[PDB]
DNA sequence: TAAGTCACATGGTGCCGAGGCCGCTCA
DNA sequence: TGAGCGGCCTCGGCACCATGTGACTTA
């Protein structure tokens, strides 16, 4: 479950547990933000999550489809 | 800040006899003066008969404030259905002691005069008319304030105003042309033209002309110490029959 | 007491540093107005710019601002840098 | 607090007096005669500490307000409904 | 509020008849002060002109009032 | 350390919080003391378990508010009400009652002169204008989404320091100040107060919410208006700002349907019912006019004030009531600048000028737009025929 | 700063307020004889001297520890409102990295 | 920190206190009695309104408003003197990774931010402007490979349409 | 001496939060 | 029969323009 503001640019979801939430501009996201933390999470490998998640909408889809499995 | 309140009169009667009698009851002497006035001097608003009777009641004891100033302006032309009105000014509880004695004196019957919306726009437009010692006509423009007290369902529109600047004013007379009636031929037409609002249909509680005067439905307040001429004359053409 | 004192001092210091940065500014555009760009040097091809910007002030960037949307045009965007670093492609070729 | 007086208590009081003689207060004065209500009270309390016939009238009579009895159930009648004046003059 | 309700502030400040009527030539005396003392504002007050009074007009006068007593 | 935490006690009075609970209903205060006991607990000892049955036993026993509240004032929170209870309380309040407050809005100007849509990071939010504001005087703060808009409402809350008074140890509330926050608008609604404290609150929030490029609130309308609901339906991020009164119908497209519909029910072939309008001057002129053309007339007064036909849904209730308006409409009569002020004032300005029109004191077809209730609420000059709002 | 401090505590003392001409017409009381008095003057002296210069100790330890602590008060303020350069390089290097 | 309670509980306890306790004590072991009383009397006379709370407090008042003074004065000394890059003249999101992420990582307002990066013992400095000038050719190297690669996926898109 | 400019001090309209009684009102 | 919310409404404090008169100057 997802909440949208009314433009859809601040946004925020859990993909299994973790609560990703989203700064995204005009077809491609600026800024992204991992928020749940697990005790096996961490913090390097959230910051390269983070960085990795940035791009294209589509690519988010596709790349966040790919780390789901 | 002296509320006339106006009184009409049902017969034509003759102050100049019979004062004595109040002078007699009331233990003073009042200073009854005596003129003939012709208001509509002007050629559009009538030519013949129209000489007036003003009559100026004063119960003079001193100068002070209107607690010992409650004047009493009469005025009366029998060539009328109704010959009489009266106004008087102050808060004094003799005035009502010489109403009592003048109607059980006269016979008259006397009722309180209320004012429509077109008569309190002609009375907007006779007070700004100034007659002059060199007999003429003056027109001392003041800035009007038209102010409305609508009665709505739920109270939606309690009171709303229509503010006129005084240059605004006569650059409406201007612009209509040569006329002695303002606020009825230039200021109103433009009002109804602009805001869609028709004001002698709309209910009109107050026009405020600023510094000089504010009429009301039932009273007339003005700074000025008297009445004048046009004023008393457009009352009594107000309650006629 | 002392410490909103130390607030105001603070505040008023880093207004008086504003207000002398933006007076800085405004006399080193005019000075860079006037001593650099208005003098012989200036490309005859930019009189013309010169003219709408500063001569007479419509045909200059509104054109542009129109065209962009018009076309949907972009172009080669430059190399953002600062302090006159200038791009070294060997680097970014190693990089 | 239990001591002090309330300003409603000297509305209630002394708005009758500010109104036949045109007396204008503001919440400051208002606040400044709350305030001096108590000091007025110890004073009086310091001066008349117990109360018997005589030393009351003679302070009253110290304190420039008075000068005879004639004074005291003349104050006492601009100050006291019917009743109690007449209980006052019954005891005087 | 009447007088007889400042007579029973003055008793419970203080913890038959006759020390009621006592209290009460008490009330009336403190109430004389208090108009004294106002009468004594507006004086001064008219003295400086203004319509009103105010702290210090009042703070001067019952000053002259306690300095005479 | 001046900033203050969600645990502190301050000095209320008790019988204005007993007033103050009497407002609210039964199962916002169950709803409240079992968050409440969850989240911070009471005096009161028991399981939260055994407390929700304790509350459970109260709600069938059918018992008065009053006595729920004298337990929670007096028994489960003897001493004091934490500043949060305050808060939430109030808050709840203002959902229950939202025509008892008055809002003003302030467009979040930045820069060159751009609105700055304002976006809100609400944790991150709190808690950097708390640290801002802890600078300067005691400050709680507290913020909730709106159950029903899409707002975010704070509460900013400022204490102050402290014959012989002879000991409180207090601090003192002063009236709350609350800032609204829509979603994705630059426009800022904020309470009534013109005090020093609320240019602190207001200029905090404008320092704390820019980050990256400074911020200036200015303010769009002086007068206030009530209803929260309203003033999202005026100035919010809606489709009914800059479409009001007579173009409504654009604002909720009740005229047109998608291309992809049924061609049959096409308005320029069903066709619609109008009258022929006499532009010859007739209405200073004029009985028992026939009823179908005198709904005619209705509903043309009805299509210029609200927009639509039917109006959006006694009937003279507009959208969105409006209290006070002035417009100062200006002319050029022969080179000469004509003003006329008109100011109003009621509960409805436009429904009461409806109801006017209906009853035939203000002609339907002269009466302009501004007056008609377009760009409501906005009390401005009329110059050439375009209305420029006041500052 | 410690002039006040020394003054008062220099007006309050016996010998600079009591005289020894005083000190005789007070105690004509119990002894008339000079040389006593001078001896009880001097054990005077030195006792109020040894104090005096005992509290001179104590104030100037306390203005030391005084000065010292709200010093560092406001070195800490200073440091807080300040940005130091290690810390910088370090978030260079850990942006450097992410850019990396 | 609370100074003023410190300066007037310290004047209170080993100033006016201290000294009547070793007065009184020394006075009545100089020897006697008669003589300690005696003395004592008219040296508490002649100290009238001069060991009052009032003085004391005005003492205090003074002394504070002497270290005021002084508080301003090393205040400007204070900051007037800087060691390093202040706040406020670097970005955001270089002061949020300084103190601790907000978690709110974008590489737009880094890129923004390290490219308004302030240039200035002498290795530290050094390795700051060398720093700098890696991040800025980071930068540089990042919009080039941004604008190729847009350049490429144009080109692969032509490429893909004409063989599909 | 008639008319004008001036600040000045009081008059007054509009506005609003606080709070009280009313006015049904419903169980 | 009894508690109870909501329009009313007035108190009064504040805000602002409006206003009449003495002092002073001009002709």
């Amino acid at each position: 479950d997802l909440d949208l503001d009314l433009e859809s640019s601040m946004v925020s979801f859990f993909v299994k547990d973790i609560k990703v939430e989203l700064f995204v501009k005009q077809n491609e996201i600026v800024s992204c933000s991992i928020l749940d933390d697990i005790h096996d999470f961490s913090q390097n490998n959230k910051s390269k999550w983070e960085i990795a998640l940035l791009g294209s909408l589509d690519d988010l889809e596709l790349k966040l489809n790919h780390s789901f499995a | 800040p002296y509320t006339w309140k106006f009184l009409g009169i049902s017969k034509q009667l003759s102050l100049e006899n019979g004062i004595a009698k109040l002078n007699q009851l009331l233990n003073l002497e009042v200073d009854l003066d005596i003129q003939t006035i012709r208001v509509p001097s002007d050629p559009d608003g009538g030519t013949a008969a129209d000489e007036y009777i003003r009559y100026e009641m004063r119960l003079d004891i001193s100068n002070l404030d209107e607690g010992t100033y409650s004047k009493f302006i009469f005025l009366g032309n029998s060539k009328m259905e109704v010959p009489m009105f009266l106004c008087y000014c102050g808060t004094d509880n003799r005035n009502e002691v010489v109403l009592q004695w003048l109607k059980a004196e006269y016979g008259v019957i006397m009722w309180p005069i209320k004012f429509e919306q077109k008569t309190m726009i002609k009375l907007a437009d006779a007070s700004i008319v100034h007659v002059t010692k060199e007999n003429i006509e003056q027109i001392t423009w003041f800035s009007s304030k038209l102010y409305f007290e609508p009665e709505t369902q739920d109270k939606n529109l309690r009171q709303f105003s229509i503010e006129i600047p005084r240059e605004s004013c006569e650059g409406l007379a201007l612009g209509y042309g040569n006329t002695m009636h303002p606020y009825n031929d230039a200021i109103v037409p433009y009002i109804y033209n602009e805001t869609g609002m028709a004001v002698e249909r709309l209910p009109l509680t107050s026009v405020i002309l600023a510094g000089h005067t504010k009429i009301m439905r039932e009273s007339i307040v003005t700074s000025t110490r008297s009445l004048r001429n046009r004023v008393l004359a457009v009352v009594l053409q107000s309650i006629q029959f | 007491n002392e410490r909103l004192e130390a607030i105001l001092s603070r505040e008023q210091n880093l207004l008086e540093e504003t207000r002398k940065l933006c007076m800085n500014l405004k006399t080193n555009n005019k000075k860079r107005l006037t001593e650099k760009l208005i003098q012989k040097d200036l490309h005859p091809v930019l009189n013309k710019a010169m003219e709408y910007t500063y001569g007479l002030e419509p045909d200059g960037p509104v054109t542009f601002r129109n065209d962009s949307h018009e076309l949907n045009l972009m172009l080669n965007d430059p190399i953002k840098s600062t302090a006159d670093v200038r791009l070294d492609k060997e680097e970014v070729l190693s990089l | 607090s239990i001591k002090p007086l309330q300003i409603m208590d000297l509305k209630h009081l002394t708005r009758q007096f500010l109104n036949e003689n045109r007396i204008i207060l503001p919440k400051q004065t208002w606040s400044t005669i709350q305030e001096e209500s108590l000091n007025i009270m110890d004073f009086l309390k310091q001066k008349i500490g117990t109360l018997q016939k005589q030393e009351l009238v003679d302070s009253f009579i110290d304190m420039g307000i008075i000068n005879n009895v004639d004074d005291m159930f003349e104050l006492a009648h601009e100050l006291l409904p019917l009743e109690l004046q007449s209980r006052i003059e019954s005891y005087l | 509020m009447d007088t007889e309700a400042l007579a029973n502030y003055l008793l419970r400040q203080l913890s038959s008849s006759q020390e009621y009527n006592k209290k009460l030539l008490l009330a009336c005396g403190f109430q004389a002060i208090l108009r004294k003392i106002l009468l004594d504002a507006r004086t001064r007050a008219t003295a400086e002109g203004l319509r009103e009074v105010y702290p210090y007009h009042i703070e001067a006068a019952t000053q002259a009032f306690l300095d005479s007593q | 350390e001046l900033r203050l935490e969600d645990n502190y006690v301050p000095t209320s009075d008790t019988l204005v919080v007993f007033k103050q609970l009497m407002k609210l209903p039964v199962t916002v205060l169950y709803d409240l003391t079992l968050s409440w006991f969850a989240k911070f607990g009471g005096s009161f000892d028991g399981d939260i378990y055994l407390l929700t049955e304790t509350l459970d036993l109260l709600i069938e026993k059918g018992v008065r508010r009053n006595v729920i509240v004298n337990r929670i004032l007096y028994v489960y929170w003897p001493d004091g009400l934490n500043v949060f209870q305050l808060a939430e309380i109030d808050c709840h309040l203002m959902i229950s009652k939202p025509e008892k407050f008055k809002w003003l809005p302030s467009k979040a100007l930045r820069g060159d002169g751009k609105p700055y849509v304002v976006k809100l990071q609400p944790a991150k939010f709190i808690e950097n204008l708390q640290t801002d504001l802890a600078k300067i005087y005691h400050c709680h703060v507290y913020m909730f989404k709106h159950p029903s808009l899409p707002v975010l409402i704070t509460r900013i809350q400022l204490f102050d320091s402290n014959l012989d008074k002879f000991q409180g140890k207090p601090l003192i509330s002063r009236r709350p100040y609350y800032v609204a926050f829509p979603l994705n608008s630059p426009i800022i609604f904020h309470s009534v107060d013109k005090d020093i404290y609320a240019r602190l609150v207001l200029q905090s929030i404008s320092r704390t919410i820019s980050e990256r490029e400074t911020i200036i609130f200015k303010p769009v309308q002086k007068i206030p208006v009530k209803s929260i609901h309203n003033i999202m339906t005026l100035l919010g991020p809606s489709r009914f700002a800059e479409s009001m009164g007579p173009w409504e119908c654009y604002a909720s497209a009740n005229f047109e349907r998608s291309p992809l519909h049924d061609y049959k029910k096409h308005q320029g072939l069903t066709g619609k019912k109008v009258m022929v309008r006499e532009f010859d001057d007739s209405f200073l002129n004029d009985g028992k006019e026939e009823p179908e053309i005198r709904r005619l007339r209705l509903e043309k007064n009805m299509i210029k004030f609200k927009g639509s036909a039917n109006g959006v849904m006694s009937r003279y209730s507009s959208l969105v009531p409006i209290e006070k308006v002035g417009f100062t409409l200006k002319n050029e009569i022969n080179s000469r600048i004509i003003t006329i002020k008109l100011k109003f004032n009621g509960n409805d300005i436009f429904g009461g000028l409806h109801e006017l029109c209906d009853k035939n004191l203000i002609n339907i077809d002269k009466v302009p737009g501004w007056l008609a209730g377009e760009n409501g609420s906005f009390s401005g000059t009329i110059m050439n025929g375009d209305f420029q709002r006041e500052q | 700063s410690e002039q006040l401090l020394h003054n008062y505590v220099s007006d309050s003392l016996l010998t600079t307020l009591i005289s020894f001409q005083e000190f005789k017409q007070q105690l004509q009381s119990y002894t008339s004889d000079e040389q006593q008095l001078q001896h009880w003057y001097e054990l005077l002296q030195a006792r109020d001297a040894r104090v005096t210069s005992e509290l001179e100790a104590r104030i100037k330890q306390f203005f030391i520890t005084l000065r010292s602590r709200l010093l560092r008060f406001l070195e800490s303020e200073q440091l807080s409102h300040s940005l130091s350069l290690e810390t910088l390089i370090d978030a260079l290097y850990k942006i450097n990295d992410l850019l990396q | 920190t609370d100074t003023y309670n410190s300066i007037s509980n310290f004047i209170e306890n080993e100033l006016t206190a201290l000294l009547s306790s070793d007065d009184y004590l020394m006075d009545d072991l100089a020897g006697p009695n008669e003589v300690c009383r005696l003395l004592k009397a008219q040296v508490i006379e002649k100290r009238k309104d001069a060991m009052s709370r009032g003085k004391q407090d005005l003492l205090s008042k003074e002394i504070y408003d002497n270290e005021s003074e002084l508080r301003a004065s090393q205040s400007q000394q204070i900051m007037e003197l800087v060691g390093d890059i202040p706040k406020y003249s670097l970005g955001s999101e270089l002061r949020n990774r300084v103190e601790g992420e907000p978690q709110s990582t974008s590489i737009e307002r880094l890129i923004e931010d390290v490219l308004k990066l302030p240039q200035m013992d002498l290795k530290v400095l050094s390795e700051y402007s060398n720093l700098r000038k890696d991040l800025i050719l980071k930068c540089q190297a990042l919009q080039i490979g941004e604008s190729k690669l847009s350049d490429i996926l144009s080109q692969t898109n032509s490429i893909n349409s004409l063989t599909t």
